[PDB]
DNA sequence: GCTTGACAAAAGTGTTAAATTGTGCTATACT
């Protein structure tokens, strides 16, 4: 940071879009109705955009700083600071 | 069922009779990171790290391992028994002795604000 | 003022790199020929099939 | 007293 | 007139293929967050409801092609998908914008950072800052040109963290929490440190 | 005058022919008309009305009768009756009820096919009533409905000049207010076009033919103006039928053109009362303007056949230039152009009509389903209840009293504020003008305000000009036109034949001033008299030309403006400031009437209702601090409750104390108790303080004020302020949160003042951060960190399932608990859904005057208190009296408010009695003083009515006749100045200075409510910036102009640190806090959220935005 | 200083039982 000289803009050939995304949004559902956890493979999905709460996966198998950098073998969400949900993007593949 | 039937209200409404604020300019996060607490936590650990140093090597180790200040796992007595092949009862006795040492004002008065 | 919240409970752990755990990296190939990697934990078995980016 | 449209129309060429 | 548009692509780091999109990106969820208000009420960003509208169409298309639907239905679905993407990028540029509940359009991505609100604007209007206060003024004839009188409570509130550090340093308080409580209660020891 | 009437000698020279009418009549008469009270009926019939109809009856008659589509059934309503109110005012205010009364109406159903009749009384519901003070008790709050100002529907004529190729075009637009449009306009082609329904210009002859006119009649009657001859020449329509068909085709070409439907549509468009109405005020306006159907009463709500032709003829006359016109069947009327700012065209919607409109809407909504229930049910099984739903009307009336802009909280700061609020003329709201529109066009002072709207007193905020106040002598015409009284003048002698005229009625006469000298008999003593013409211009005319005369000099000022002495010496701007500042005076602990004032202090106090007045003659049975008992001559006891230490809507303490003793004879209308800002029945907004006009060491530099410490010691400027803190306990998805004395993770010393049930005891003293009522909520998942686990293992304090959420005293507030109110579902209280309990605690504090508190007089002189010197320091008179206040001299002449100096001089003259040497003969200056005013004792109170007050010469003469002091010497010489010793050095000041008594009042702009500060606190949910708008932890705004200033300074680092570290930089903000607390140097700022969010958004739009070095 | 036996509530075993969720199908004729 603090090392910028100029900022440039340009078109995206959808290769940039496929590079940015951490996973595609397969389904439209956002969150469960009685439980308030995100729905997998949809919007707000933790596997794609990251965990909602600090250093915890969806099922809770791996949690806390000691597991930092690990993808749960059952969820697919990687334990992280949970502030990364403001940084990771997805994509929708049009038929 | 009544509460389930409710529809979420758009976060981009026009609360205030006009467009000066929409809806969310006046919502506070109850789960906010508050600085004074966070910094205090970084101190508390240190204090404990110092206080547990006043104890003996063996007495300090059981408390650190029992509460997992290093790894975080609340190791049971049997696990702690592998330090020297010691049985659960001696480890429990050492833990109780250390608890008696710590809770005395001579040490507890230092930490008696982070409650 | 109005008050809101999420389900994202906050933690005050200061251990950005304090603790390091072992891990193993598996590699998967997609039907279209794209390859990806995943750093699984050294636990049980690596899944046979994985949903990639 | 004055809106954007009137303020914008205020400084037009008017010639 | 056409020369500038045609030359913009010649000798440039892009290609004419960028007009047509094979996939559309999705903004991170926290930038379109769903906040749970106190009392069970849910407040959602209307943008969240636009992306969904696309998926519902897109998935449907992916089914219609599977079973070999007639050309009319597939063309209608493709038209719906195009309109949905257009609404996602620009709500109201083509046709009439989707309204949703009430009688107001949903503000899409480009609706942001374009109007009175949104970046490139509202940053040159003024933001709120910490470590600041406001108060009525009186005429001080005893002051030097470089001095000003600041009320005690205002000064204490502004300098709280420094006062807490000094109190902890002078053994008045054992730790940060004790100094914070002492300042908030405004015990007599606070003013000596503040001065 | 009034029974009590404390002796207050007046300086008036003129005689008052008409007593000031009931100030609160506007708010009461309209409602009496709405409910059709008996007294209203007597007043209306005595005026010259036959079979008068009330508002409710009028609405019911308009709705009734209603017949179904089949035409076999009919429903009607009649005879609205009211019942006794459910509860009293005090009970309703205590229990947060609504002061209302049951309403009943007699409904009748008729079966046309058979003849069955069903008559029954249907419960309409609780109609919100009003008290005797013109206020509505809505949910335990005193709301006020302010009369609205709207443009009366009717026919208006205007003329503009074309800005393309010169020349002028005249137009007439008819505003019905409940239907479509109909206008005739003249183009620059010597023609007369009619644009029906504002669609497209059409020939006027087409409309004439459609009504049933032919070429022969048109050419025989409209033979005066040539333009219409040309229009008829251009006309292509031959017969009347074609005109209807042509109009129908032009209106809606889509539908098939047929003669029958063509006529029916035009018949339906304007000639039906169910689609097009004039609201029974447009008809009167058109009759007065055109002059048709004069004399006989009119009930039609449509356009008469002659009205349209008369309007067209008047338009062509106006273009022709004729100054007079008359048509058979009418009275000759003048010809001129009308304007929208004139009050012959602007009417007033009072509370009665405002409520009537909502009732009409509700009844229409009810009827919509009433007819459906008729068409869906079976016959011979239907009763009035089975087809009448009272839900919609009740919902509408409830919504109008809680959401409408016109109905808002009554300003309870002091009696004058409330009194002015009730008689307010707003020009906005539903059907009014926007707050961002009509700039310097509708907020200007029209020459018609004189006598009907105060032209000086008006808010200085966004609503300047849009909001005003009614004049002292003014009452709304039953039609809704503000009319003012005038004295009839015949043959140059003024007679007692007061007549109330409107603006248009006044434009046809010549009115003179009230101060014009007159002979003893009544004849004019002079020859040339100053008068007002029809154009709103002042001119000198002959004595015989005078037609009318003003009732009194203060006929144009309002109640608030009439309380300012020597108002004719103050500038308009300063007078406006003083008038608007007089409504912001906080009641003091001990009030005192002004030494110098006008005659409005008394009336304004009694009419405000903030006092208790005996209902009938009697003897005071007993007096206490809580109530007064009086025994009347008829043996009927009367008991008055005295509301004691009652909080006003704005936080000021409102209380009354008796001013009578046992055995005292009291007459009807006498004040027996006084309110917050009243003394002996007179308004006492402020205090009389000894003031010296001189600069003092720069402590009063730039309008600052220096005060003596005595005011602090003797509680001269002390006030009581009461605040309410409310908190609820409700059921939650994790359980029901309960209020409890027990609180987790807190010492037992903090809650030592809590009671058994967890509420602070009454009478306890509380500061910021104190617990008022305990409250806990279920927490849920704990998941303690190992640090916390070990910490609470050593301490042994086990986890608690509940979290503390007790109510705390907001920062900066302190006082004593004076009252506690508790509501609970356990006792069947009407709490909102899900709420189990509600607790309100009242904290009262004794606020003394202090530095920075605003302080002002009645002439627009305002200032903060820059310093409070000790008694010995203040300059003192030779007798040893220390002045109480010092006002800078530089600020008086510039602001152009010399009236304050006159107030000071006359206050000094009043404080120390005066004695004119009348033994040898009245001096020249005193020849005008009334006989009663030649000599008065010390501490006397005098009156100087606005525009008829003490002259400068008389005051100068009185200054030289003041009585001595206890020593026997005069402090103030003939010039109004006195020598002052310096309190610090002791040397007398080199020159004498002006010293006197000034009446000054404490404004609500106190420092305690205007101090803010932030170090770290709540942050926004979305923008992550500090939130504001509240005095607890609100942040300050750093606008773009401040950024420009910083850039100009070259202050790069400060601007960065202020735009990122202190706002929406979550990562670096905590690091900055940690560095400050640890003593480490602050780290370099990062990148603000406002940029990362922008980058992610711009990337989301398929834009490949990237950074590079 | 440290260990064995007797007890105990708490954390799991393993299956079954109840609640929840996804799913195809309704054939007077209706455009
Ligand atoms: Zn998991």
């Amino acid at each position: 940071v603090n090392f910028f000289d100029e900022l440039r803009i340009g078109l995206a050939t959808a290769d940039d879009i496929r590079n940015w995304s951490y996973g595609e949004v397969k389904k439209p559902e956002t969150i469960n109705y009685r439980t308030l956890k995100p729905e997998k493979d949809g919007l707000f999905c933790e596997k794609i955009f990251g965990p909602t709460r600090d250093w915890e996966c969806y099922c809770g198998k791996y949690k806390r700083v000691r597991f930092k950098g690990i993808i749960c073998e059952r969820c697919g969400v990687e334990v992280t600071r949970a502030k990364v949900r403001r940084e990771r993007m997805g994509h929708i593949e049009l038929a | 069922i009544q509460q389930y039937a409710r529809e979420p209200i758009s976060l981009d409404q026009t609360i205030g009779d006009e467009g000066d604020s929409q809806l969310g300019d006046f919502i506070e996060d109850s789960e906010a990171v508050v600085a004074v607490d966070a910094v205090s936590f970084t101190l508390l650990q240190d204090q404990l790290q110092s206080v547990l140093e006043t104890l003996s090597e063996r007495e300090a180790g059981v408390v650190r391992l029992r509460f997992g200040l290093t790894d975080g796992q609340p190791r049971t007595l049997d696990e702690i028994g592998q330090v020297y092949g010691v049985t659960r009862e001696r480890i429990r006795q050492i833990e109780s002795k250390t608890m008696s040492k710590l809770r005395h004002p001579s040490r507890s008065q230092v930490l008696r604000d982070y409650l | 003022v109005l008050r809101g919240s999420r389900l994202g409970a906050v933690s005050y752990e200061t251990d950005r790199n304090h603790d390091l755990a072992p891990r193993q990296v598996a590699r998967y190939r997609t039907d279209n020929g794209e390859e990806f990697d995943v750093p699984f934990a050294d636990d049980a078995e690596i899944p046979g099939t994985w949903l990639c980016r | 007293l004055i809106d954007a449209e009137e303020l914008a129309d205020r400084f037009k060429e008017q010639d | 007139k056409r020369l500038k548009v045609v030359a913009a692509f010649q000798q440039s780091g892009n290609s004419p293929m960028g007009m047509v999109l094979d996939a559309v990106p999705v903004i991170p969820p926290e930038l379109r967050p769903m906040v749970q208000l106190d009392g069970g009420r849910f407040a959602t960003s209307d943008l969240n409801d636009l992306y969904r509208r696309v998926i519902n169409r897109n998935n449907r298309l992916k089914r219609l092609i599977d079973l070999g639907a007639p050309e009319i239905i597939v063309n209608n679905e493709k038209r719906m998908l195009q309109e949905s993407v257009d609404a996602l990028f620009d709500n109201g540029r083509r046709g009439r914008p989707v309204t949703g509940p009430g009688n107001r359009p949903l503000k899409s991505l480009s609706d942001l950072l374009k109007g009175k609100q949104g970046r490139f604007r509202q940053n040159l209007l003024g933001k709120r800052v910490d470590y600041s206060g406001r108060s009525v003024i009186v005429v001080g004839p005893q002051l030097k040109l470089h001095q000003c009188g600041l009320p005690k409570l205002m000064a204490l509130e502004l300098f709280k963290p420094f006062v807490m550090k000094r109190l902890v340093d002078l053994n008045h308080a054992q730790n940060i929490k004790s100094a914070k409580r002492m300042v908030e209660r405004q015990r007599p020891q606070v003013w000596d440190v503040l001065e | 005058s009034v029974p009590g009437a404390p002796n207050r000698v007046s300086f008036a020279k003129l005689r008052e022919p008409l007593e000031v009418p009931g100030l609160l009549d506007v708010q009461t008469d309209s409602f009496e008309w709405l409910v059709g009270s008996d007294r209203w009926r007597q007043a209306a019939i005595d005026r010259g009305e036959e079979n008068p109809v009330g508002g409710l009856e009028e609405v019911l008659a308009e709705l009734s009768p209603i017949e179904d589509f089949s035409g076999s059934m009919s429903l009607s309503f009649s005879d609205p009756r009211f019942d006794e109110v459910k509860a009293s005012v005090d009970e309703c205010k205590d229990k947060d009820m609504t002061y209302a009364a049951p309403l009943f109406v007699t409904a009748e159903f008729i079966n046309n096919n058979t003849g069955e009749i069903k008559s029954q009384t249907v419960f309409m519901g609780d109609f919100p009533m009003m008290t005797e003070k013109g206020t509505f008790i809505i949910n335990g709050t005193e709301r006020v409905v302010v009369s609205q100002l709207v443009r009366s529907p009717g026919v208006y004529f205007d003329e503009t000049i074309d800005k393309s190729t010169e020349k002028t075009l005249h137009s007439v637009k008819v505003i019905p207010g409940r239907g479509a449009w109909l206008e005739f306009d003249v183009d620059k082609r010597d023609t007369v076009g009619v644009r029906i329904d504002r669609k497209r210009r059409q020939p006027v002859t087409v409309l004439l033919k459609a009504l049933g006119w032919t070429n022969e009649q048109i050419v025989e009657r409209f033979g005066f103006s040539e333009i219409m001859m040309g229009t008829l020449e251009k006309d292509t329509t031959s017969g009347t039928d074609e005109a209807l068909l042509d109009i129908y085709r032009k209106l809606r070409p889509g539908e098939p053109p047929t003669k029958e439907s063509a006529q029916t549509l035009l018949e339906n468009l304007f000639f039906k009362e169910k689609r097009y109405d004039l609201a029974r005020v447009g008809r009167y306006k058109v009759n007065k303007k055109l002059g048709l159907n004069a004399g006989k009463p009119i009930t039609s709500s449509t356009l008469t056949e002659e009205d349209v032709v008369a309007t067209i003829e008047y338009l062509v006359r106006l273009h022709e230039g004729q100054t007079s016109m008359t048509v058979p069947g009418g009275v000759e009327v003048p010809v001129e152009v009308d304007d929208i700012d004139h009050f012959g065209n602007r009417r007033l919607r009072t509370v009665g009509e405002l409520i009537q409109n909502q009732i009409r809407v509700g009844l229409s909504r009810m009827e919509r389903v009433v007819r459906e229930r008729m068409t869906t049910q079976d016959v011979e099984a239907i009763t009035p209840q089975t087809l009448i739903n009272i839900r919609p009307v009740v919902a509408a009336i409830k919504e109008f009293f809680g959401t409408s802009q016109l109905s808002q909280f009554m300003d309870q700061n002091n009696p004058l504020s409330g009194l002015t609020h009730k008689r307010r003329l707003s020009a906005l709201g539903p059907g009014g003008l926007s707050r961002e529109r009509a700039g310097l066009e509708v907020r200007d002072v029209h020459p018609s305000h004189y006598g009907r709207m105060c032209p000086i007193e008006t808010p200085e905020g966004p609503n300047i000009g849009l909001i005003g106040s009614l004049s002292v002598y003014a009452r709304v015409n039953p039609f809704g036109f503000i009319e003012t009284p005038y004295r009839k003048v015949e043959n140059g002698v003024v007679t007692d034949q007061i007549d109330y005229l409107t603006a248009d009625e006044e434009d046809r006469h010549v009115v003179a001033q009230a101060n014009s000298p007159t002979d003893e008999n009544g004849r004019f003593t002079e020859d040339r008299v100053m008068v007002r013409k029809k154009g709103g211009e002042v001119e000198f005319v002959s004595a015989d030309q005078v037609d009318y005369m003003d009732v009194s000099p203060r006929q144009m000022v309002s109640v608030a403006t009439a309380m300012i002495p020597f108002l004719e010496h103050d500038d308009a701007n300063r007078a406006l400031m003083g008038a608007n500042m007089q409504r912001q005076a906080v009641p003091l602990v001990r009030s005192e009437a002004p030494l110098v004032g006008t005659g409005m202090e008394l009336r304004a106090a009694i009419d405000a209702g903030d006092v208790v007045v005996a209902d009938k003659t009697g003897v005071i049975e007993e007096v206490s601090a809580d109530y007064i008992t009086v025994m009347a001559d008829d043996g009927t006891r009367q008991s008055y409750r005295l509301r004691k230490f009652a909080r006003s809507n704005h936080g000021t303490c409102a209380n009354q104390r008796p001013i009578v003793d046992a055995g005292q004879r009291v007459e009807a209308g006498q004040v027996i108790a006084d309110g917050p800002c009243t003394q002996n029945g007179e308004m006492a907004l402020g205090k009389n303080l000894l003031v010296a006009i001189m600069p003092w060491e720069g402590h009063n530099y730039e309008d600052a004020i220096i005060l003596s410490n005595r005011l602090v010691e003797e509680d001269v400027l002390t006030s009581i302020h009461i605040e309410e803190h409310e908190i609820d306990a409700r059921d939650t998805k994790l359980g029901a949160e309960e209020i409890t004395r027990d609180i987790p993770n807190v010492s037992d010393e903090v809650l030592a003042d809590l009671d058994e049930r967890g509420i602070v005891r009454i009478g306890a003293e509380v500061r910021d951060g104190d617990i008022l009522v305990g409250k806990v909520t279920p927490k849920g998942e704990t998941e303690l960190t190992p640090e916390e686990r070990l910490l609470r293992a050593i301490f042994g304090e086990k986890a608690r399932e509940v979290r503390d959420t007790s109510l705390k005293v907001p920062h900066g507030e302190s006082g004593k608990v004076i009252g506690i109110r508790v509501f609970s579902r356990e006792d069947d209280d009407e709490l909102p859904a899900g709420v189990n309990e509600l607790v309100r605690v009242y904290v009262a504090q004794k606020r003394k005057i202090s530095d920075g508190d605003k302080l002002a007089g009645r002439h627009g002189n305002k200032g903060v208190i820059g310093k409070i010197l000790p008694v010995e320091d203040m300059p003192f008179l030779p007798d040893g009296t220390p002045v109480d206040i010092i006002l800078n001299t530089h600020g008086v002449p510039r602001r152009m408010n010399i009236g304050q100096i006159l107030e000071t001089h006359l206050g000094w003259v009043a404080k120390a009695g005066w004695n004119i040497d009348v033994a040898a003969g009245v001096p020249d200056w005193a020849s005008k003083l009334p006989e009663e005013l030649y000599s008065a004792p010390a501490d006397s109170t005098v009156a100087t009515p606005v525009f008829d007050g003490a002259q400068e010469g008389e005051l100068a003469g009185l200054l030289g006749s003041t009585l001595p002091n206890r020593d026997g010497e005069v402090m103030v010489d003939a010039d109004g100045k006195s020598t002052l010793f310096d309190g610090r050095s002791g040397e007398p000041f080199p020159y004498p200075v002006t010293v006197g008594y000034m009446y000054i009042l404490k404004l609500h702009h106190l420092v305690d409510d205007k101090i803010h500060a932030r170090s770290t606190g709540p942050y926004s949910m979305i923008t992550q910036q500090p939130l504001g708008g509240k005095a607890q932890f609100g942040g300050q705004r750093f606008g773009e102009m401040e950024c420009w200033a910083m850039q100009a300074y070259g202050a790069a680092y400060t601007l960065q640190e202020l735009l990122t570290i202190k706002s929406d930089d979550t990562v670096g903000r905590v690091k900055v806090y940690e560095a400050i607390v640890k003593g480490e140097n602050i780290p370099e700022p990062g990148i603000p959220e406002s940029f990362k969010v922008l980058l992610k958004e711009l990337q989301s739009l398929c834009l490949n935005v990237e950074v590079l070095s």
